[PDB]
């Protein structure tokens, strides 16, 4: 078996993290008590990837819940599938982060990190052959952003040759007005660039726009946004969770998706957004900007690599033809110096509710638009040196803020570089 | 004597091995439990099928084979499958973590942890042989294990068995069923490293096999099962001379003498006919002339290339089934005068012909029609180099930007190994150009 | 002619032994270089992470001093 260790930190981290476990548990046919009652043997084929098998035929999620306050993990324990998590894997403090990245990464977070590492170590030592780690967190808040990135560095120090994967929720003024969020995001991206192998950019700006402008629901809730997030997380992990040939593990995925180490921030997509859709319809929609979970127009850049995942009973001949048709009629948007850079997977088992669906994972240079949006908000405050006493008071100086800013600026320019590169 | 040991490396090599050994058992009347009622000599023998099968005192016939993969899931299917009783547990070797489509991991990081064990198991097979002829190695170009671990094994085998012959069956990558963007890297790397250690290599173009399944068998979206069963028929035709005996039979080593004019020029183009569905073979007897003619139809080749635009250095015809030399010679005469067959001036123009009387067999539930006769053409043509050119071009596109190279460097490799491997491929292309030029 | 016959058989033996020898040496040097390189890359990675730990110390140390 090739196990994955799941970590969720902060409010957003535990929120979308719990939804993830609720969703895939249903797909693999396990109830809130950890018991299996499925109808297909395909459900238990690779269930050890995310679940530990305890005696009594119980399946316990290989998951670690973390936060600097007890509140969030209480609602998790009380929520559905709450009792399925291992009690000792609940690690939380009392102080809190208060939307302060410095407190999460240097102060409060540092005092709790060893306790978390102990749990990670217990889980990792029980693995037949550890794959790596996946982290769910936001970049806007203080705990998930600050302590989350700290946990990545610490884990990477004890597991240097394992794959580090994150599901990062990017901040947006349309959803949260905490104001210091652009700071927490930039400081986080500074960390993610150096210490993650692959990061799914879950953009709250994109999530809101989809709920408002597409799903036509005014005053969307976090339940609505997280519904898209859980649908996305289910899709991008399908190849890891079921029998398959393509991108069946984290490292093979990273090798197909990451041509240069720093360029590992992915644009996820999903179709259809919620008669059933045809394959041509699924295909065209998934490559559409309105179906992107990151607020970036792919036609404003070029694809370095792409991973597509179709789910449900459908014609694989139709899929192959349509995927070929998309690349042919849009050749301009795919870099020519990476031949055959679009890979396709097909899983018979559909997600809940849908007859068939498609999930998009793109490494597009157009992702620079997301960082530019953050960078502009960052510089709007930092040029004034505003609100910096939150961080300087924790021991930080202006040096780190500047370096984080320029490093993210470097990342943007590096995307532009390979976007402008040609074969001749 | 004259035993042959087969080594199946990585998923492609393992699954193709499953197909071949199943086909072998049906051809020789060997049951899934390894028993063979027709074999009266118990515990051993000197029969032709003994080149590929050993025997126990309990009358079991066991494949002279080793299966190896850096992960367990593919070989586990063999361990718990229909032919599980056929193999001794130690013939099936697996690790826990695979090469992740990375030559470096297959040859170095992960490979080095299991290479000694693999060599030990191979040694046990070799010790059972009274006159070991050589090795048949099955593997993909694109996979991390197929590329990386194969190269390591071939190098180690040269050390432990000297110049004892090593033949390759190599799966050439195609976009319709590829799983990694870096397969051109892995392909150039393994071809460079292995080139000095292989005496003869049969490349199988997956795209070529894919198209043949769609066109001739009318399979909308061919699976590995479809491809492998076709590949097995071709592999079977190539080894038929070693496993059977007949008055008109010509050994594979015979064709090999003609097929390899220089050490590095050892990549024969295979072509197989007839490939036809049961629905279309019904009421449709395909004569010697017809299947022979099909061998010169480029659409029936194992590798996509145009021999009509190259030069021949050798041409071998491997027939099996109801075939007589009279009809073969008549068919060849017609083809010579109606085909684009140009030989280099430094080789003879005759066709090497071998006939095995036992007709082709098919696996139950298969796609191929059971025919009375079949033929496999092995030609040495300069056009095979086109396959190198296509890979080399994809290699150049990515390497000029150093794309994905950090994955290899991170596992201990250097860029110098990339440029060195690519240079060797350049020289190989030149070699194939020079041998084709007319003599001064 | 007897001597030439001995030289040919000896030459065949030598070139086979030399092929084995060269392949053995080339494989040994490749394995060693690859081992050094990969360990050097791990060492560099860990060292960078060590630098972060040291930096975090200077941050917390800088906090208590400012108080
Ligand atoms: C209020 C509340 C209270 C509660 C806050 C929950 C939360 C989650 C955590 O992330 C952080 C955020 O939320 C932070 O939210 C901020 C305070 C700190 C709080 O601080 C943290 C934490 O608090 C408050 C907001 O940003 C609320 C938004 C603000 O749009 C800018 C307002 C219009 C504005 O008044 C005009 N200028 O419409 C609201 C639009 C959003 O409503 C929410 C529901 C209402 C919202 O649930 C659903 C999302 C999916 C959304 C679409
Ligand atoms: N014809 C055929 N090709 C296959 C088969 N399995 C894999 N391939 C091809 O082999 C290439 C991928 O290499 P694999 O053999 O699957 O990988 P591997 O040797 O197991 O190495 P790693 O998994 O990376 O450790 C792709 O080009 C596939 O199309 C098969 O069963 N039949
Ligand atoms: N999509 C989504 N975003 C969230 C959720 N909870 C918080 N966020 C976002 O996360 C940011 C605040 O981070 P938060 O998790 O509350 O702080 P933390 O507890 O210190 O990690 C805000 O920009 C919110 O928009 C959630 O359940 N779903
Ligand atoms: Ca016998
Ligand atoms: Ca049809
Ligand atoms: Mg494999």
């Amino acid at each position: 078996m090739r196990e994955i260790v799941h970590i969720q930190a902060g409010q957003c981290g535990n929120q979308i993290g719990a939804k993830f476990w609720e969703v895939i548990s249903d797909e693999h046919g396990i109830d809130p008590t950890g018991s299996y009652h499925g109808d297909s043997d395909l459900q238990l084929e690779r269930i050890n990837v995310y679940y530990n098998e305890a005696t009594g035929n119980k399946y316990v999620p290989r998951a670690i819940l973390v936060d600097l306050e007890p509140g969030t993990m209480d609602s998790v324990r009380s929520g559905p599938f709450g009792q399925i998590f291992r009690p000792d894997n609940f690690v939380f403090g009392q102080s809190g982060a208060g939307n302060n990245w410095a407190k999460g990464h240097y102060t409060e977070g540092a005092e709790l990190v060893d306790s978390v590492l102990d749990v990670v170590r217990k889980e990792s030592e029980s693995c037949d052959c550890l794959q790596g780690f996946q982290l769910t967190h936001s970049l806007g808040g203080g705990t998930g952003s600050g302590m989350g990135t700290l946990l990545i560095s610490k884990i990477r120090e004890e597991y240097p040759d394992r794959i580090m994967n994150t599901f990062s929720v990017m901040p947006s003024p349309k959803v949260s007005d905490t104001v210091v969020e652009p700071y927490n995001a930039t400081l986080s991206v500074h960390q993610l660039v150096e210490n993650t192998d692959e990061t799914y950019c879950i953009d709250n700006e994109a999530l809101y726009d989809i709920c408002f402008r597409t799903l036509k629901l005014t005053t969307p809730t976090y339940g609505d946004l997280n519904h898209l997030v859980s649908a996305t997380m289910s899709g991008v992990t399908t190849c890891l969770r079921f029998p398959g040939q393509l991108n069946a593990d984290l490292r093979k995925l990273a090798v197909n998706m990451v041509p240069f180490p720093r360029l590992h921030f992915f644009m996820p997509g999903f179709a259809p957004l919620t008669r059933a859709l045809t394959v041509p319809e699924l295909t065209q929609q998934m490559f559409d900007s309105k179906n992107m979970m990151a607020a970036c127009d792919p036609r404003h850049g070029r694809y370095l690599t792409v991973a597509a995942i179709f789910r449900g009973r459908m014609s694989m001949k139709e899929v192959d033809e349509q995927m070929l048709n998309v690349q042919n009629k849009n050749s301009s948007y795919f870099v020519e110096w990476i031949p055959n850079n679009v890979k396709t997977a097909v899983c018979d088992i559909p997600p809940r509710g849908l007859k068939m669906s498609a999930t998009f994972i793109g490494n597009s240079t157009a992702i620079q638009e997301l960082f530019k949006r953050i960078s502009e908000q960052f510089t709007a405050m930092f040029r004034r040196k505003a609100f910096l006493h939150w961080y300087t008071g924790e021991g930080m100086d202006e040096m780190e803020f500047t370096e984080a800013e320029s490093n993210m600026n470097d990342l943007v320019s590096e995307y532009q570089q390979y976007q402008d590169a040609t074969a001749d | 004597m004259r035993e042959c040991i087969s080594i199946h490396v990585g998923q492609a090599g393992v699954q193709i091995g499953n197909a071949c050994w199943e086909l072998y058992c049906l051809e020789h009347g060997i049951q899934p439990d390894g028993q063979m009622p027709s074999d009266k000599t118990i515990g051993g023998g000197d029969d032709s099928f003994n080149t590929f099968f050993s025997e126990t005192g309990a009358g079991k016939h066991v494949p002279r084979a080793v299966f190896v993969d850096l992960e367990p899931t593919v070989i586990d299917e063999v361990r718990t499958g229909t032919y599980r009783q056929l193999f001794h547990p130690e013939q099936l070797i697996t690790g826990k973590e695979d090469a992740a489509n990375n030559y470096a991991r297959g040859h170095y990081t992960i490979g080095k942890e299991i290479i000694d064990l693999v060599l030990d198991r191979i040694r046990k097979l070799a010790d059972q042989c009274t006159g070991l002829q050589g090795f048949l190695v099955f593997h993909s170009f694109g996979g991390g294990t197929g590329s990386g671990f194969t190269s390591l094994l071939m190098e180690r085998l040269s050390v432990d068995y000297g110049k004892k012959s090593k033949l390759e069956f190599s799966i050439y990558p195609a976009p319709q069923v590829s799983t990694a963007v870096v397969e051109p890297y892995n392909s150039i790397l393994t071809t460079h490293t292995t080139l000095e250690h292989s005496d003869c290599a049969f490349m199988v173009d997956n795209e070529a096999i894919y198209d043949i399944c769609r066109r001739n068998l009318d399979i909308e979206r061919p699976t590995y099962t479809n491809l492998n069963r076709l590949i097995s028929q071709i592999v079977s035709s190539i080894t038929a001379s070693l496993r059977f005996d007949g008055a008109l039979n010509v050994d594979l080593t015979e064709f090999q003498t003609n097929l390899v004019p220089y050490p590095r020029i050892h990549f024969p183009l295979a072509t197989y006919a007839p490939v036809i569905s049961a629905e279309k073979a019904y009421h449709e007897q395909l004569s010697v002339a017809e299947i022979t003619n099909a061998c010169f139809e480029p659409a029936n080749q194992m590798v996509k290339c145009d021999p009509r635009h190259g030069k021949y250095m050798a041409c071998c015809l491997l027939y099996r089934g109801d075939v007589v030399p009279k009809d073969v010679n008549a068919a060849i005469a017609t083809i010579k005068t109606k085909r684009s067959i140009q030989f280099v001036d430094w080789c003879p123009t005759g066709f090497k012909v071998g006939i095995n009387y036992q007709p082709p067999t098919v696996v139950p539930g298969g796609d191929l029609a059971k025919v009375q006769r079949a033929v496999c053409m092995l030609s040495n043509t300069t056009a095979i180099a086109e396959a190198w050119a296509r890979l080399d071009h994809k290699f150049d596109l990515m390497y000029a930007k150093r794309a994905f190279v950090h994955w290899y460097v991170g596992e201990g490799m250097e860029e110098g190994e990339f440029s060195e491997a690519r240079e060797d491929m350049a020289a190989l292309e030149k070699d194939y150009e020079e041998v084709g030029v007319d003599s001064v | 002619k007897r001597e030439h016959e001995r030289e040919v058989i000896q030459k065949a033996i030598e070139e086979n032994n030399n092929f084995i020898k060269m392949a053995k040496e080339k494989l040994a040097q490749k394995m060693e270089s690859n081992k050094e390189n990969r360990e050097a890359h791990l060492a560099a990675m860990l060292e960078r992470l060590q630098e972060k730990d040291k930096h975090a110390e200077e941050v917390r140390k800088n906090k208590e001093l400012k108080e």
